[PDB]
RNA sequence: UCUCUUACUUUUAACCAGUGAAAUUGACCUGCCCGUGAAGAGGCGGGCAUAACACAGCAAGACGAGAAGACCCUAUGGAGCU
RNA sequence: ACUGAACUCCUCACACCCAAUUGGACCAAUCUAUCACCCUAUAGAAGAACUAAUGUUAGUAUAAGUAACAUGAAAACAUUCU
RNA sequence: CCGAGCCUGGUGAUAGCUGGUUGUCCAAGAUAGAAUCUUAGUUCAACUUUAAAUUUGCCCACAGAACCCUCUAAAUCCCCUU
RNA sequence: GCUAAACCUAGCCCCAAACCCACUCCACCUUACUACCAGACAACCUUAGCCAAACCAUUUACCCAAAUAAAGUAUAGGCGAUAGAAAUUGAAACCUGGCGCAAUAGAUAUAGUACCGCAAGGGAAAGAUGAAAAAUUAUAACCAAGCAUAAUAUAGCAAGGACUAACCCCUAUACCUUCUGCAUAAUGAAUUAACUAGAAAUAACUUUGCAAGGAGAGCCAAAGCUAAGACCCCCGAAACCAGACGA
């Protein structure tokens, strides 16, 4: 199939 | 955070004897939290190194960089504090002995790439160290001629002895 | 065989071992040869007599049957009319 | 944490004290310094036979050079020295050839004379003299 | 914090040794 | 070890508040393989192999072994000149100063275990003398064990106290089987 | 290894075998604790064999500080000025005797 | 732990599984070995030799009638109230060299034992008691402290 | 670096306090006390272990049987989960079988 | 589009001023040929090769970077359809 | 003829070079009891040791000062021009 | 990120499948096979690990081990001496 | 010496005891944080599922009545992996801690804050001088990974043997693993600091004690019984149900 992974955003504290 | 460069100007020496040399002076001064890169500051320090203070000021006045004026002001205020507090009479009888750079406190920001990913924007900071010594500047080390190499080779060939027996 | 239960936390036994074997106090298990009651018309009378004999087990089999049981099945019973009473104690044993 | 590690830096220093003269990150990175020190100790332990063989070959080469400078060879010299009831290892022979040339020349002359006597006895299948400097001493 | 005293004592002795080695007294 | 209850308790990877869904796909991204947080390998998880609930180290020794240990402790205290038998533990005025002076003069040591009997039949002088010190202690003849004797350097007993100890230690020898606990009225045993 | 540790040559301090042989060891400062279970060997040594060790060679002086410590140590000074300090923590009498004899 | 697999991961079958193969304790058919063992009547043995030994030591006085409570007090036999025990039987192992002459109440007494007891001048009484009576006669002190 | 620079303060402990100097008092009261109370009754602590050792799972079973009828909800759920985990680890996984 | 490519402008390209990445890194004092090895060697044997250090372009190799291969096979691990 | 091993001999005493596995002896940071307080021993317990699991967290190097990048011009700073 | 969604609980689900598994010394220590909807696993044979009881373990020799038409080798099995 | 390393207290978990609380005025069921108007309808229900039996369709402690022996006994169970009582002697009121810890540990918590989605929901690091900061003083420095101080100098898994001196002379194919055979061009790795991985029964071995009896009721016994020591990992999937949310 059409394999795809969504990106993950880090918290806005670093 | 550590601060040990600004405190070297308080080392008191005992009174000398009439049968002792003059002993040159040592002036320590440095600034903290300077918005600049450490590599460029080290390049400027390598450009300076051991030269006269007036020649250093002349080279920094026509140096097209950001930290040139900063180092110029640092040298100016150091010379002023030397001639006002460190008991220095001559203004042109000074030379930079040590000049290096360090690293300052850094933060973290974002970069925003072309997708969901990003980068770590680390605010680069640095410092600048310099030491002023009175007296005329020492001459540079002259390159050794063929006579020195010949003498060293003769000494090396004369120092070798019998080995692996007695 | 459930080494630790959920109510008493003890050790449980297998009732099949008790219903198919018989442990003596000396450390031997009495079993029965399979097929001693089925298809007896095609077997010689010698085989029929051999299948109807109380055969003992081996070493690993006895160890397995002992591990499948607890300390209750390894005691000594004193029945009034026990036909296997003379087989509990084993005399004349030299290592 | 209960009774955790409170003296790990001492082990790090004990491991790094053997890596205070290396080039690169091997003198600072403990993970690589361990392997570097291990290999260094293994090679230092295994190189004893290599050192012995190198010293023996150097002694043999020195003896051969001295014999060629005097006017003989190495196998003939060794044979004549082992056939004259004189037990001198390679070290003392090299030391004499380097420091005491007179005794080495005397040994070379004795070896040449023994070789000539052996050749004469082989060509004559001896009978009567069989070499003046020969005559083995019987120890009972 | 790390509970202990013997390792801290050994580390303090090592620090004193380094101090007396870097600055040799008369 | 028979009076030890370790109240140490650490949560595992299941009792920790947290960890439910699956952080990032295993096949999608190229990060490490994980299924849930609050694990012993992550930061802030539970202990893998640690103290789980209160652990009780309860175990009892045979009565004969304990009686023999008491007799051995008594023999050790008697052989090393650390057992002073008395007749009546009484003091003229009852004060810690006179008590410690007498203890230092009679050469006893830095500690001594004073044992009486029946607890209730104890004078007030020695009680008030020992209630102001730490090394001096007053325990009855029943509350005598082995750790208190080994902790002190010497031991002080009395004629009725030592007689009670002797008969209670000899009652273990030449007796019947337990069968049922000795808390029953029995017939000969009081 | 040899490339990590310094080396020296094999020579005498002042030619002892030529003229006359002298004792290189001078002082032996022992630190035996008063109470403890880590200096029993040193205590027994000072009790039984220190007199014989002092009478064996008159050129060696033995100092017993008797300082209450935990690790018994010994200071050995020579003619050249080298000070080798070793610890005799939990050692028998024979081991300490062999060690001081080797020193 | 050896190599990898079930021997190292810990996921091992239960005790007795031979990997699909029919185990040893299954291929054998059932037989009436322990059909009703929880209902059979068990009796602890008691030889005349041990009885004479107890009488000579003094733990069993031959002046009073000996039953079950006397044997429990003398501690010659261990009568368990559970495990389906209906008393203590009698063994004729100590037939020879047996001089006691004392009446004894035994639940099961053989012919040889009764004869040997009657030779010296003893009386054998065969009686039966329910497990409740066994528990009462074994330890009468808790039965008295009960309140029933 | 995980080494503390300054030395810790000397933790002085008075070895002759109350429970220290009076340790082991009234121990073994059954032998030399005409047998009135068992020495196991002098243990002070949780009620589900006053005179009982047991295993890791046996203690949890005893706690859920005795005190399990008077606990919280999350605590009871965690205890049940731990008991299930110990059961699955002891009667399915392991070695020497 | 080609024979056969070419003339110019911008983005861009090379240097100066600063914020300033991402993938990736066991350590490198990092050349070639013949031969060998887990079967395609800059680190193994024999030879050839050698003062050191940056900038400006191309890809021949380091079976280079991204996805525990979607193609072939195992699983008493699943799911869809009839 | 000679060279030529971890094979043999010379002073020492000899447990100090196999996969999985098994057995025997020491070692250290915590608390507790017993002695010492410039730091160790006798006994009981362990959350008792990290060169590795695309192991979790925080600091920081190579990649790399590499790619991306802003502000139309003159000027009294009141204005003018495409 | 729908051949069938996000959150919580069952759940630390299971998984013959992958990887990792923490200080020292010494000694012992290498595999004829059978069964299984099984050869990627498991169980039992054989060997390896400890402390005991008993006495025999190895080449052993004159001799012994039907065959059939056409040959039938190198060898093997029991074997006190040494 | 710059970067940056340690400085204990908010307290955190379980015991014994005790049963613990909920309007100062206004607003809170519609668009909660809204003072004011006409259909009153709104609960009363076998839980399921995973795993195990090498599949799985019967079955699989979880059921909320204090200990123990009986007893894992009779029993139920594709009579198999497993489940499991009852009858019975019995069950001594009152005492304030941690042989647990100190911010990567202990509740996630200074906090259910920021942030993500309309939504249920998920959800993380924080604070270190000092008696006198109304002592803005002069000091206490010294250790990891990154840097200048103090760049390179021919040759080679970065190592060993060595000499008067770094190179020059010789030898020598990184680390753990599925593998007969791996540095191989197979797998993992940039370092430092913190954390992380062998938990346990019947039957066995050794050492005290007693003994035809042992054992603090129950159990065993033709030399036995009690006690102690000794022992059996971690992480990683697609799937299924139940309660709520979205055009
Ligand atoms: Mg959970
Ligand atoms: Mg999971
Ligand atoms: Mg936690
Ligand atoms: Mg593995
Ligand atoms: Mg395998
Ligand atoms: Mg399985
Ligand atoms: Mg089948
Ligand atoms: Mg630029
Ligand atoms: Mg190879
Ligand atoms: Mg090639
Ligand atoms: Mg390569
Ligand atoms: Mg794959
Ligand atoms: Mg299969
Ligand atoms: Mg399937
Ligand atoms: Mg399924
Ligand atoms: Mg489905
Ligand atoms: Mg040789
Ligand atoms: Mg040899
Ligand atoms: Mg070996
Ligand atoms: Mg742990
Ligand atoms: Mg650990
Ligand atoms: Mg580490
Ligand atoms: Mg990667
Ligand atoms: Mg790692
Ligand atoms: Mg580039
Ligand atoms: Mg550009
Ligand atoms: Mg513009
Ligand atoms: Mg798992
Ligand atoms: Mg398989
Ligand atoms: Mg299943
Ligand atoms: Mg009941
Ligand atoms: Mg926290
Ligand atoms: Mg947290
Ligand atoms: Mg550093
Ligand atoms: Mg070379
Ligand atoms: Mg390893
Ligand atoms: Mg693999
Ligand atoms: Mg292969
Ligand atoms: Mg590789
Ligand atoms: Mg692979
Ligand atoms: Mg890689
Ligand atoms: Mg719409």
């Amino acid at each position: 199939k059409k394999r795809f992974t969504p990106p993950i955003y880090q918290p806005k504290f670093k | 955070i550590s601060r040990k460069w600004e405190k070297k100007n308080k080392i008191v020496y005992p009174p000398q004897l009439p049968g002792e040399p003059r002993r040159p002076a040592e002036i320590y001064h440095c600034r903290r939290q300077i918005k600049y890169s450490k590599d460029k500051m080290w390049y400027l320090a390598k450009l300076i190194r051991g030269m006269s203070i007036d020649q250093a000021l002349a080279q920094l006045e026509f140096n097209d960089k950001k930290g040139a004026k900063i180092i110029k002001e640092v040298l100016l205020e150091a010379q002023d504090m030397a001639v006002r507090d460190h008991n220095v009479e001559f203004r042109s009888n000074l030379y930079i002995a040590e000049s290096t750079s360090g690293r300052g406190q850094c933060l973290k920001r974002i970069r925003y790439h072309g997708r969901g990913r990003f980068g770590i924007m680390e605010k680069v900071y640095c410092h600048y160290f310099v030491k002023l010594v009175e007296g005329p500047p020492p001459p540079p080390e002259p390159p050794k001629t063929a006579v020195a190499h010949a003498k060293e080779y003769i000494q090396q060939l004369r120092s070798r002895t019998i080995v692996h027996t007695l | 065989l459930t080494y630790f239960s959920a109510r008493k936390g003890k050790r449980k036994t297998v009732k099949a071992v008790i219903d198919r074997f018989l442990r003596l106090h000396c450390g031997l298990w009495v079993r029965r040869k399979a097929g001693y009651k089925k298809k007896l018309w095609k077997k010689t009378p010698a085989r029929k007599k051999r299948l109807r004999e109380f055969v003992f087990c081996n070493k690993t089999q006895s160890k397995l049957l002992d591990k499948m049981t607890t300390s209750f099945w390894k005691r000594r019973n004193w029945y009034v009319d026990d036909p296997y009473q003379k087989y509990h104690d084993r005399t004349n044993l030299k290592v | 944490l209960r009774n955790r590690v409170t003296d790990r830096y001492f082990r790090i220093q004990e491991v790094l004290k053997h890596a205070r003269h290396f080039r690169g990150r091997k003198n600072r990175c403990y993970r690589l310094a361990v392997r570097t020190v291990i290999r260094a100790f293994v090679k230092c332990t295994k190189a004893r036979y290599l050192k012995k063989k190198n010293m023996r070959t150097l002694w043999i080469n020195r003896i051969t050079a001295a014999s060629q400078e005097h006017g003989l060879k190495y196998p003939a010299l060794i044979g004549n020295l082992v056939k004259c009831q004189v037990e001198l290892n390679r070290k003392v022979l090299a030391d004499l050839a380097i420091y005491e040339p007179k005794t080495f020349k005397s040994l070379a002359a004795l070896a040449s004379r023994r070789r000539h006597e052996g050749f004469a006895a082989a060509l004559g299948d001896g009978k009567e003299p069989e070499g003046i400097f020969s005559r083995v001493v019987q120890y009972h | 914090v790390k509970k202990g005293f013997r390792a801290a004592f050994r580390f303090q002795k090592e620090l004193e040794r380094q101090r007396l080695l870097r600055c040799p007294p008369p | 070890n028979f009076k030890r209850i370790s109240y140490a308790k650490t949560k595992t990877r299941a009792e920790v508040r947290g960890g439910g869904r699956k952080p990032w796909p295993q096949k999608g991204t190229g990060r490490a393989r994980h299924g849930s947080i609050r694990s012993p390998l992550w930061r802030g998880g539970g202990v893998a192999h640690g103290p789980r609930g209160p652990t009780s180290y309860y175990y009892m020794l045979p009565m004969k072994v304990r009686a023999l240990g008491l007799k051995v402790a008594l023999t050790v205290k008697l052989a090393q000149d650390d057992l002073h038998i008395m007749d009546s533990l009484e003091l003229p005025t009852g004060d810690p100063q006179y008590l410690t002076e007498l203890a230092h003069y009679r050469r006893w040591g830095d500690s001594v275990l004073l044992v009486d009997l029946t607890h209730e039949e104890m004078p007030q002088s020695i009680v008030e003398a020992t209630s102001r010190l730490k090394t001096f202690n007053l325990i009855p003849a029943v509350g005598l064990n082995v750790h208190s004797m080994l902790k002190h350097q010497t031991l002080v007993l009395t004629l009725p106290t030592v007689a009670f100890l002797e008969d209670k230690l000899l009652w273990q020898d030449s007796r019947y089987r337990p069968l049922y606990p000795f808390s029953l009225p029995y017939s000969d045993f009081p | 290894t040899a490339r990590g540790t310094p080396s020296r040559f094999l020579a005498s301090v002042l030619h002892n075998g030529l003229g006359r042989y002298v004792q290189q060891l001078q002082r032996l400062s022992f630190s035996v604790s008063r109470d403890g279970a880590s200096s029993r060997g040193a205590r027994e040594f000072v009790e039984r064999e220190v007199i014989d060790f002092a009478r064996r060679n008159p050129g060696v002086v033995i100092y017993v500080n008797s300082r209450p410590c935990c690790v018994p140590r010994v200071v050995a000074e020579y003619l050249n000025g080298a000070v080798r300090e070793e610890s005799i923590h939990c050692k028998s009498v024979e081991e300490i005797s062999t060690l001081v004899q080797k020193l | 732990r050896g190599h990898k697999g079930e021997r190292q991961r810990g996921t091992r079958p239960r005790l007795g599984f031979e990997g699909g193969q029919t185990p040893f304790y299954i291929r054998i058919p059932k037989y009436g070995f322990n059909e009703g063992h929880s209902f059979r009547r068990q009796y602890k043995p008691l030889s005349l030799n041990r009885l004479q030994y107890l009488i000579d030591l003094g733990r069993v006085d031959p002046s009073q009638p000996i039953d079950l409570t006397q044997l429990v007090n003398g501690r010659g036999v261990t009568i368990q109230p559970l495990k389906r025990d209906y008393g203590v039987q009698l063994v004729e192992e100590g037939a020879d060299t047996f001089t006691a002459k004392v009446n004894i109440e035994v639940q099961l007494a053989s012919e040889l034992a009764i004869a040997a007891i009657e030779k010296n001048g003893g009386v054998v009484t065969t009686a039966f008691y329910d497990p409740r009576s066994l528990d009462i006669v074994c330890k009468p002190v808790p039965f008295f402290l009960r309140g029933q | 670096i995980g080494i503390r620079l300054t030395l810790p303060p000397p933790k002085v402990v008075d070895r002759w306090n109350e429970k220290r100097a009076m340790f082991g008092v009234y121990d073994n009261i059954g032998i030399l006390g005409n047998f009135e109370k068992h020495p196991k009754e002098l243990i002070r602590g949780p009620i589900w272990l006053r005179g009982w050792k047991g295993n890791e799972l046996q203690r949890c079973i005893r706690k859920r049987k005795m005190v399990g009828s008077r606990m919280f909800a999350d605590d009871l759920h965690n205890l049940n989960k731990r008991i299930r985990y110990l059961y699955k680890h002891f009667n399915r996984h392991g070695k020497f079988r």
